[PDB]
C-alpha cells in the first residue's frame, strides 16, 4: 500500500504527497533488522514485473512541475547512498531491454533535465 | 469505387455467424467506462517535432 502510492503521486504531479511518502520509507527501514538496507530500498522503488523505477515514471509523464520532482528523488538517493544504482537502472523485459532514464529524457526533448 | 461496390454486395450475402468472425477492430478502453471498437493505423513523421502528451499507453511496443 506504500509502493502503489509513490507511483501514483509521481505520475500526476503531486509534490507534497510524494515528499510525505519518502519520510515513511526512511521510518520503515529504520525499524528493519538492517542487513541489506541498500538492497531493500531498491525493490521498494523498482517494479518487479518490468524493472521500471520511479525516476523512469516521472520522465514518461511530463508535468508542469516535473523539474522539481526529479530534484526530490535525487536528494533522497544521495542520503542513503544508492545514487549510483538508482540512476543507472535498466529494464529487464525483452521488448525494452537496456533502456535507462537518459534515453527517456532525450526522447521527450528535455534539454534541462538531461 | 467500382471495387468497393463489389466488396459490400458480398457482405450482405454471407450469414450472420460469418460476419462475427471477419469483423474489423478491437475494443479499446478510451476513458473511464468507454469502449469504442477502434481501428489501428501506424504513421512515421519527420517534420513536426514536439514532446508527447495525451497518449493512452506509456509503453510503446506491441503488447501481444
Amino acid at each position: 500500500r506504500l509502493k502503489k502510492r509513490i507511483f501514483a503521486a509521481v505520475s500526476e504531479g503531486c509534490v507534497e504527497e510524494l515528499r510525505e511518502l519518502l519520510q515513511d520509507l526512511q521510518d520503515l527501514c529504520r525499524r528493519r533488522r538492517g542487513l541489506d538496507v541498500p538492497d531493500f530500498l531498491m525493490h521498494k522503488l523498482t517494479a518487479s514485473d518490468t524493472g521500471k523505477t520511479c525516476l523512469m515514471k516521472a520522465l514518461l509523464n511530463i508535468n508542469p512541475n516535473t523539474k522539481e520532482i526529479v530534484r526530490i528523488l535525487l536528494a533522497f538517493a544521495e542520503e542513503n547512498d544508492i545514487l549510483d544504482r538508482f540512476i543507472n537502472a535498466e529494464y529487464t523485459e525483452e521488448a525494452y531491454e537496456g533502456q535507462t532514464a537518459l534515453n527517456i529524457a532525450i526522447e521527450r526533448r528535455q534539454g534541462d533535465i538531461t | 469505387l467500382q471495387r468497393a461496390r463489389t466488396i459490400l454486395e458480398f457482405e450482405k450475402m454471407l450469414p450472420e455467424w460469418l460476419r462475427s468472425r471477419f469483423r474489423m477492430g478491437e475494443l479499446c478502453k478510451v476513458a473511464d467506462e468507454d469502449f469504442r471498437l477502434c481501428l489501428r493505423i501506424n504513421e512515421v513523421k519527420w517534420t513536426e517535432w514536439k514532446t508527447h502528451v495525451s497518449f493512452l499507453n506509456e509503453d510503446p511496443g506491441p503488447i501481444r
